[PDB]
């Protein structure tokens, strides 16, 4: 009963925490994707053709 | 939490940057109208000396 509702339990949160965190490090990667190869290369095509 | 204040944080950059691309977006604008006008006004100029 321990295992299954407090210590798996608490695996359980902490599994699901670690897709959060999974999730999280997808949405930064995206942002990146959208700020590096997005809006500082549009910044260097703007300054480009300013 | 922490990876959650880097999305805000890069959020807050990708603002800014979206600022500074849209400043750039409006200058660039206005240097091809202050060219076609500058141009313009000059060809008026030599035409009229001409």
């Amino acid at each position: 009963r321990i295992i299954s509702s407090e210590v798996q339990e608490s695996n359980r949160t902490e599994t699901e925490l670690v897709g959060l965190k999974q999730n999280l490090i997808n949405n930064k990667l995206k942002l990146m994707n959208v700020l590096e190869t997005g809006i500082m290369y549009k910044l260097e095509i703007l300054q480009e053709q300013l | 939490i922490t990876l959650e204040k880097d999305i805000k944080n890069l959020k807050h950059d990708i603002n800014e940057k979206t600022q500074i691309n849209e400043k750039l977006e409006l200058e660039l604008s206005e240097a091809n109208s202050k060219f076609e006008l500058s141009k313009q006004e000059n060809e008026r100029l030599l035409v009229a000396q001409r």
